[PDB]
């Protein structure tokens, strides 16, 4: 995988890559990295592909228990302080490496987390297999006092560095732009620049070619 | 412990089970019945891991025999064999492994049917018209193949396994000094004397 | 059966329209120890080859003594030496493939990654690897170590293709591979921020830049980050 | 020594045209030993069916299990469970045993009653959801799956078709894995009939 | 190594070494073979200058190659003995690698090229 | 401890047709996860109508080739520039390739041509030098997407003739050059999609008996 | 693999399968493992395909110009410790290879021996070698006469390495049988298991196991 | 790493490179290793990030309850919290703590904690893996009782050549000022302290 | 190669060793000779690694050939036996050694006595009135050191080896499929057919 996270004038961006590897094999080639643990918070995900969605569902469970328990719009910050000692808990045995951000009461926010527990904070991050291709398009192209449409380009740019350089990454770029005083909008299937060309052949077989034995209705009423 | 054969014919599973007990370089025992009764109707053979096995074998038997006097019924094959299976599913995963696998041969009263199953000590259940564990399986899978039918009688069932038996005597590199062969059938389990 | 001492980082390089860029850092790393500084890792062969070279250094200069003895070697009854039957870059790399590969088939290698950059004698550019195990492959981009993972990205921004290559001229090219270095100096934790770069040009020859430092970096943007989480102060 | 490939196996699932397909192969081996021609790797609950490949004993484990709490979510629930809700199960059900995980490649298919809507989806061993548009693969012989579905496959193909194409994409690919084999059934879904069908295929 | 070509060619056509080892062979004590319907005879002239000798010990004239198989010769008689065991080591080595003794023929042939070898050999006779 | 071998990915194919034969390649070179170069040519033309393609450890690939095209040359030389026929070709890759059998060529090898009867021939080598004749041969990374579609495709395998209750096959046929150059794309732009190996380039070198033709083709880039 | 040759009333019958794999992947199905030195000699290769493949070869190599030197056709016994002297001179060095010398002489008659890459020699009556031979004397042994027809004989051969194929996974492909003679060897055609075990099961009434 | 914290007159001054590693590439280069325990106890980190993060965590939790039970806790105190976790632990930790603070009876205090969980009080302390390049430097430039400029001039120069000849030292260097005035934090940038 | 026995009587020596060859889980063969005659008074049975066994036997027996075409003589079993042993001392300090244990049972013409050597792999010779290698030893040496007498006449010392392998037969874990048994005497080497 290539995630990237970018932070810009108003609230931040994150973006992903959508290939899942097993092995050399590609089994998804639009999966989705970019997940939801509160409306305004969001997580890209790198690493093991189970963990990764099983940690931000878990702590985006206990989010929203903690938000209405508060009454109040739940943090970055608390989000990253439970993932942080959860992961740390478990020594690195559960591979997820993500990049947490969102817009809350206190701010907008970028982080970034790694399978053994530990945090940073940046302008610019990136994580995965692609993750050396996506910052040497950031450290290339970032700047401070970006705004919400050059973030989006650079976080898209760093994705695409990832998908055409990094043989783990590839095929589409999904994008989740998360803003101050605004609702957070994820754009699935930002660009799709892999689209698969026209096949030569139609391998529609003629009706009879598979030779059967038996045949059977099934019962699958009570 | 080394070969457990069963053979399900029209009206019976026949069961037959090496006599041998091997440690080391010293055959211990050349008349050993690696067999155990769970019911009236259903007769299991084993084979494995020393001590394992027999411990695993009457381990079964007791909770079958336990569930007979609780519910004044025979439990079927399948049931039976399902419980069997559970209990090994369970054990693979457990700190110290049952290293035992199972035929259970058993005759259906409700059905009026043979059946025979395969349990490995992974706890992988099959049916099957035949069946073997160990090497065993290498030299008779492929002989009955060729000779079972699936019609056959009780006494053309003893004449296959002898064949099986007279294949692993010349092919198999131990000696495993016969086996004691069991019929299960609707009158219940006996046992073959001369084989 | 080695294992490498004193170490050389990334090479990088490319093709522009009418020749080929090549850079290295002039460092000698000793593990984590930045131990020697004034290290020349881009070695000229007449004037029309350059020869980039990463990995083990104590194999470098035996290759250096290598290309040195095949200059002297060539000269030899060659009253065509400084003309037609002058070295070329083609024949220099086969011959240093040629070692790598009989090295690595006696397990006895080179610990080197070698990017040989030159112009042919026909005005062809000419851009090949070679590494350790024999591994040879060409491409308009050439990057050894993290390089490969970090420059090439950068300069496949600007030459992506073998199209790309007349469009690109020895401007843009240059600041590409300088802007690569400044990210290696960022993220590449055994790099140097002095450099050397060379441009072997089919009208202009070749010029050999030493003493080029990183610049223009971007750190302000530090003094705003705190803690790891949640501290403010 | 490696639980996903001893008894071997495999598992495809195609959408089509307002259907599903779902087919398997049917050998149970111990490595190089066949045993079984009669394994059966698909399973339905309601109808919502399940395919599992890998570990033997973890395949019935997992049918037994999935019987019982798609039994107990009808007496709660007062419906069938739906292949969405399923597939969540499965995910759930597969991540609680994550450090000592069902050595499995488990595939769901089936049609939403309410919406009509084609599913299929495949998970890893330890729970990750796979969803899929086109096609879900899983076994011993799962690359030459891919390769055959990726090939073959076409969008929007009727029952009819859907049958000739995941049963080609099983049988070649079957062929060229060793562990896998031994007969072959494929399972046509359409919103309210269900035809099941026993591939004719080499027995070597 | 000796190296020396001895065996060489004269103007005339002739390797005079290979010639004069055959008058080595007309000096030597006559050796005869005779081979009827069913058998084969070899006879053997011994010198009568030589009385006080102990036929017990002595070298007999006939040698055996193998079980089947003799040898007898006309000529130097320490040569003869590494001709002998050559072909007795070479009788071995065919029983052992073809599990099959020697045919006379295959023996001769190989004697006979060893004698040969000598003949274009440098650094011997 | 030094690794002597590398995995440099790519995949080979190779059809043979009643007049012609086929053996085409993807152009891409990689290590890792990292692409080294977009167009690397692993499939040549080694004279005498017989091209050929080594895969898997590049090293050791363009030093079987070299080797072979070097043993072509002396065997004009030796033997009063005679045509190497592509058996005897063949046999002679088996005894390069058994000459190492103690320190492999880690490579899938095939050679495609003609036949001293004129028809289309692919011969396949393992590592260390079985050889065999076939119609049909996929090799490299992508081998195991690739070749039970060719069964399918160029074999016919498992198709029977509508109607005859599995009992008639589908009979067997030499393909059209055009239509086995349709097999080979549709099967390179399959195996691009699934495995992250393959990609950037397809080139196909074409032989008949007035020579060797190439034809080069696109393929993703991620 | 599955290999297997028998000696009986009528001569030889040999017996092979077509099946090449590396690991789990069936890299063919078309492989002949029957090597042809000369007209009354046959060679059998199981274990590693480059190692029989090429050694058999140099093998055929080494009977030509034994014929030549001594004009007369080696004899088995020669022929396959030719062989088995060669791998002992590599032993240890990781040849893998488990071959059957099979021929006709006139004073040796058939005769069939077994050699292996550890250097075992042997000459028997019946051998089976591969990773399905245990399958094909389960069927063979079982069914095994002297005075079988040349007819039963090749059915028995094929259908023994049938059984093989069937059970063992590394073992299928097709069947290619041969006839050795005191005239020579004789090739009785390939046969596809595929084909071959529906029309056995069939017409034999053999495979209830499988789902008709 | 390269870390070190130094007293002085009027107080204790901590010090940081700011580069975080993964093998030979450089996952952060803008790292924040001085971090807040308390208002006026600092602590810099090296070692394992995991390990120290979750280590100063739990150290700020039991010194925020301290506080609000017993009043503001002595550097001593903070410094056997660190110690108390990293001893107990020690099987599991791979950290290498420097903790400084300022009281107002104590003044400046320095005490570094090696990976064994052994407690040291100094006049001034080094640690991290680029500290071995520099403890010739250190232990003849350091003078006790300097002042700030001093002080910080005495710690750049320091953690300049740590940098200089440790790769897996570098970035900005980061100084954190603690005295009776407050709490300063400075940063210099690579182009005035590599050319010193 | 597994069981050789070797037994010295008054006036013959008595070598019995197994008719199996194994490899893996299957029985090649069931009538192995695992012996060659060095010399008409001269027998060597052996065990050992597979094709090394053979081959070094093989190798011996040349070279006892040659020496008696040489001499035109035979050679005592004492001299070949030391010839054998020197080989072995030589083989065991090689690149690859022999992995071959023998016995060389002998009739000495000139003493008109029998003779029977033991000796190992690592060139370890043994004067023995009763031989074995392999776990054989473990059986037949307290079985013969009770039953054996040096006194005993041919027919005698075919009985007691018929003990032997009858204790082998039941308590040997492998199937050995029998012995050939060769009686060495002054009349030379003969094999009885009916064992
Ligand atoms: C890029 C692509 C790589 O860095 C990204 O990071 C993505 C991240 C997104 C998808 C979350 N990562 C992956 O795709 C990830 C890479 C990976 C692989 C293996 C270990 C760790 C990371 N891929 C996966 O996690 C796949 C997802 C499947 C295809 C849906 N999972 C597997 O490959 C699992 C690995 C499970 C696992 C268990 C224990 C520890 C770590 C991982 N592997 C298998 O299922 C393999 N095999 C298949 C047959 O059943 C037996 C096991
Ligand atoms: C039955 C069918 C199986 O046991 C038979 O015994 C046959 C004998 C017939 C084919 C002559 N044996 C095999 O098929 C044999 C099994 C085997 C495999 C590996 C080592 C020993 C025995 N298979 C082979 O020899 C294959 C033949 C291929 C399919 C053409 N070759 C390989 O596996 C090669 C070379 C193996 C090897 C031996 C000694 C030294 C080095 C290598 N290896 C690979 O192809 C490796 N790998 C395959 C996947 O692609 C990546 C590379
Ligand atoms: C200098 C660098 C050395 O003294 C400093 O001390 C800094 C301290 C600051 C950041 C607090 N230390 C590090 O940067 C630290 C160095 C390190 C590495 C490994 C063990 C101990 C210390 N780096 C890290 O902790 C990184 C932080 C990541 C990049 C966010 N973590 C890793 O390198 C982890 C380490 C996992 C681990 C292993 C053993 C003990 C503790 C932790 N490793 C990985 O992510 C995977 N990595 C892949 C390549 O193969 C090696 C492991
Ligand atoms: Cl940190
Ligand atoms: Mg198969
Ligand atoms: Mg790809
Ligand atoms: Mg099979
Ligand atoms: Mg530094």
């Amino acid at each position: 995988t290539t995630i990237v996270g970018v932070k810009f004038n108003n609230g931040v961006v994150i973006a992903a890559d959508t290939r899942s590897t097993q092995g050399p094999i590609v089994a998804d080639k639009n999966c989705a990295k970019l997940h939801r643990i509160s409306p305004k918070i969001w997580c890209a995900g790198a690493g093991t592909a189970a963990d990764t969605e099983a940690v931000t569902q878990l702590i985006g469970s206990n989010i929203e228990l903690h938000s209405l328990y508060t009454s109040r719009e739940p943090r970055v910050v608390s989000a990253l302080q439970m993932l942080k000692q959860h992961l740390f808990k478990y020594q690195g045995h559960i591979g997820a490496y993500l990049i947490v951000a969102g817009v809350d009461p206190t701010g907008s926010h970028l982080f970034s987390i790694h399978a053994h527990g530990s945090t940073d904070v940046g302008y610019y991050l990136s994580l995965g297999s692609g993750s050396l291709a996506a910052m040497a398009v950031l450290e290339s192209h970032w700047k401070q006092d970006l705004t919400k449409e050059e973030a989006i380009k650079l976080a898209s740019d760093a994705i695409q560095a990832g998908i055409w350089n990094d043989l783990g990454s590839g095929s589409n770029v999904d994008v989740c732009v998360m803003e101050i005083g605004k609702d957070a909008e994820y754009l699935r299937n930002y660009l799709t620049p892999n689209v698969r060309e026209e096949k030569q052949k139609s391998y529609k077989f003629p009706r009879g070619t598979t030779a059967v034995l038996k045949e059977s209705i099934v019962n699958i009423c009570d | 412990m080394d070969i457990i054969l069963g053979i399900r014919v029209q009206d019976s599973v026949i069961l037959a089970s090496s006599k041998a007990v091997t440690r080391g370089i010293s055959v211990l025992k050349d008349s050993d019945d690696k067999t155990r009764q769970l019911s009236p109707h259903t007769l299991m053979s084993f084979a494995g891991e020393a001590g394992d096995t027999v411990q695993f074998a009457e381990y079964i038997q007791a909770n079958i025999q336990l569930y007979s006097i609780r519910e004044d019924y025979e439990l079927s094959p399948q049931a039976v064999s399902s419980f069997v299976r559970q209990e090994l599913a369970k054990s693979i995963r457990s700190r110290r492994p049952y290293q035992v696998n199972v035929l259970i041969g058993g005759y259906d009263k409700k059905k009026n049917k043979p059946e025979l199953y395969q349990i490995d000590y992974l706890g992988t259940k099959v049916e099957l018209p035949y069946g073997a564990h160990g090497y065993s399986g290498f030299y008779t899978f492929s002989l009955l193949d060729h000779h079972y039918r699936p019609d056959m009688t009780t006494e053309e069932g003893l004449d296959l396994l002898k064949l099986c038996v007279q294949e692993l005597e010349k092919r198999m590199p131990m000696d495993f000094k016969g086996v004691i062969v069991k019929i299960v059938d609707k009158d219940g389990i006996r046992q073959v004397d001369d084989f | 059966t080695q294992q490498p001492i004193v170490t050389g980082t990334s090479v990088i390089s490319m093709k522009y329209d009418n020749g080929v860029i090549i850079a290295a850092d002039n460092l000698g790393s000793y593990g984590s120890l930045l131990r020697f500084n004034g290290v020349e890792r881009l070695i000229p062969v007449g004037d029309n080859t350059v020869v980039g070279i990463s990995g083990d250094i104590s194999d470098m200069q035996h290759i250096e003594r290598l290309l040195k003895d095949l200059v002297t070697e060539n000269a030899y009854d060659n009253p065509l030496a400084d003309a037609e039957e002058a070295l070329e870059p083609s024949y220099i790399f086969e011959y240093l493939a040629t070692v790598m590969y009989q090295r690595r088939s006696k397990m006895n290698p080179l610990w080197n990654a070698i990017i040989v950059a030159g112009v042919q004698s026909n005005g062809d550019q000419f851009l090949r690897y070679v590494n350790l195990l024999g591994v040879t492959y060409s491409s308009p981009t050439l990057a050894t170590g993290f390089g490969a993972h970090m420059a090439n990205p950068l300069l496949r921004k600007v030459v992506d293709r073998e199209s790309d290559i007349p469009k690109t001229t020895v401007q843009v090219a240059e600041e590409a591979i300088v802007n690569a270095m400044r990210v290696l100096y960022y993220r590449d934790a055994r790099s140097s921020r002095n450099f050397s770069l060379a441009i072997i040009d089919k009208n202009t020859g070749l010029t050999f830049k030493k003493n080029l430092q990183v610049e223009n970096m971007k750190w302000d943007f530090a003094k705003d980050i705190k803690g790891y989480g949640t501290q403010k102060i | 020594s490696d639980p996903s490939s001893i008894n071997g196996g495999i598992v495809v699932a195609m959408t089509g045209k307002d259907c599903v397909a779902i087919a398997c192969d049917l050998r149970l081996g111990s490595q190089s030993l066949g045993v079984s021609n009669k394994f059966e790797k698909i399973f339905h609950y309601g109808h919502v069916f399940l395919g599992i490949t890998g570990l033997a004993t973890d395949v019935t484990t997992l049918n037994e299990m999935f019987r019982y709490k798609t039994n107990l979510y009808k007496l709660k629930e007062e419906r069938a469970i739906e292949p969405e809700t399923f597939t969540q199960l499965v995910s759930s059900s597969l991540y609680e045993r994550r450090f000592g995980p069902y050595f499995v490649g488990p595939v769901v298919a089936g049609i939403n009653s309410k919406s009509g809507k084609p599913f299929i989806a495949g998970f890893d061993l330890i729970g990750c959801i796979d969803e899929a548009k086109d096609f879900i693969v899983s076994g011993t012989a799962s690359d030459q799956l891919f390769g055959m579905c990726e090939s073959l496959y076409e969008p929007n193909l009727e029952p009819e078709d859907l049958f000739e194409t995941i049963s080609q994409a099983l049988l070649n690919a079957a062929d060229r894995d060793a562990l896998s084999g031994w007969g072959a059934v494929v399972y046509i879904i359409k919103k309210d009939e269900v035809v099941k069908r026993y591939l004719k295929m080499r027995q070597d | 190594g000796y190296d020396r070509a001895l065996s060489i060619f004269s103007p005339d056509g002739h390797i005079f070494q290979v010639e004069y080892a055959l008058e080595a062979v007309k000096r030597g004590t006559c050796a005869v073979g005779v081979k009827g319907k069913n058998c084969v005879v070899l006879g053997c002239e011994r010198r009568s200058t030589l009385k006080l000798q102990d036929t017990r010990i002595t070298p007999s004239k006939v040698s055996k190659i193998d079980s089947h198989v003799v040898l007898s010769f006309s000529g130097l008689n320490a040569d003869s003995r590494i001709l002998i065991e050559k072909a007795r080591v070479e009788a071995q080595s065919h029983r052992l690698t073809l599990e099959d003794p020697v045919t006379v023929e295959y023996l001769t042939r190989y004697v006979a090229g060893v004698q040969q070898r000598y003949t274009q050999s440098g650094g011997v006779r | 401890q030094f690794n002597p071998y590398g995995d440099n990915g790519g995949t080979i194919l190779g059809i043979a047709g009643e007049d012609f034969a086929v053996l085409a390649g993807d152009t891409r070179n990689i290590t890792d996860y990292s692409i080294n170069s977009r167009y690397e040519p692993k499939v040549f033309d080694c004279g005498d109508n017989i091209v050929m393609s080594a895969n898997g450890f590049a090293a050791d690939g363009d030093a079987l080739v070299k080797r072979f095209k070097n043993s072509v040359k002396w065997y004009h030389f030796d033997h009063n520039d005679k045509k190497l026929s592509i058996n005897s070709a063949a046999r002679n890759i088996q005894h390069l390739l058994y000459g190492k059998r103690f320190f492999p060529y880690y490579v899938h090898t095939i050679i495609a041509g003609l036949d001293e009867d004129g028809k289309g021939a692919v011969y396949s080598f393992d590592p260390v030098g079985s050889y065999e004749r076939e119609q049909c041969r996929a090799g490299g990374a992508a081998a195991s997407l690739i070749m039970p579609f060719l069964d399918n495709q160029v074999n016919f395998k498992n198709q029977y003739e509508p109607g005859t209750n599995g009992k008639v096959k589908k009979p067997l046929k030499y393909l059209s050059v055009e239509e086995v150059i349709k097999l080979v794309r549709d099967s390179f732009t399959s195996a691009t999609e699934r495995h992250i190996q393959v990609g950037d380039g397809l080139e196909i070198l074409i032989v008949t008996k007035d020579g060797v033709r190439k034809e080069f083709y696109e393929l993703k880039r991620d | 693999t599955t290999t297997l040759a028998f000696r009986f009333q009528g001569g030889i019958i040999v017996a092979v399968n077509s099946r090449a794999t590396a690991g789990n992947w069936v890299a063919s199905q078309t492989v002949k493992k029957v090597i042809e030195i000369n007209p009354f000699l046959l060679g059998t290769m199981a274990g590693g395909a480059a190692d029989c493949q090429f050694w058999e070869t140099w093998l055929g190599s080494q009977c030509r110009l034994h014929e030549l030197r001594e004009k007369e056709r080696i004899s088995v016994a020669a022929a396959s410790k030719i062989l088995s002297n060669l791998v002992y001179q590599y032993k240890g060095a990781g040849l893998s290879m488990g071959t059957m010398i099979c021929g006709y002489t006139r004073k040796e008659g058939p005769t069939i021996y077994y050699v292996d890459s550890d250097g075992t020699r042997l000459k028997g009556d019946i051998f089976c070698v591969g990773s399905g031979q245990t399958f094909a004397y389960g069927v063979l042994d079982s069914n095994y006469k002297w005075d079988l027809s040349v007819e039963d004989a090749l059915y028995l051969g094929k259908r023994s390495i049938l059984a093989a194929a069937h059970r063992d996974a590394y073992s299928g492909g097709s069947v290619n049988l041969y006839h050795v003679t005191e005239d020579g060897w004789i090739y009785h055609g390939n046969h596809d298991v595929g084909e071959l075990f529906w029309k056995v099961k069939e017409e034999e009434g053999s495979f209830n196991n499988v789902i008709g | 790493t390269s870390i070190m914290a130094v007293t002085f007159k009027d107080g204790v001054i901590l010090g940081a490179d700011s580069r975080t590693t993964t093998g030979a590439y450089i996952a952060n280069r803008v790292t924040d290793k001085l971090t807040r325990v308390h208002d006026k106890i600092w602590c810099c980190r090296s070692g394992s990030a995991a390990d120290t993060q979750a280590i100063a965590d739990i150290v700020q939790y039991h010194l925020e309850l301290y506080t609000s039970q017993y009043g503001t806790p002595s550097t001593e105190t903070a410094a056997s919290v660190f110690k108390e976790l990293c001893y107990e632990n020690k099987d599991n930790l791979t950290a290498g703590i420097i903790v400084a603070g300022y009281d107002d009876k104590n003044k400046g205090e320095v005490y570094t904690i090696p990976l064994g969980g052994s407690v040291h009080k100094l006049p001034y302390a080094i640690a991290g893996s680029g500290s071995t390049f520099i403890y010739g430097y250190c232990d003849k430039n350091f003078r006790e009782n300097m002042s700030k400029e001093e002080t910080v001039d005495f710690i750049k120069h320091s953690l300049s050549q740590a940098i200089k000849w440790d790769g897996s030292s570098g970035g900005v260097i980061r100084m954190v000022v603690l005295t009776a005035a407050g709490v300063e934090r400075l940063i210099f940038y690579p182009d005035e302290y590599e050319q010193l």
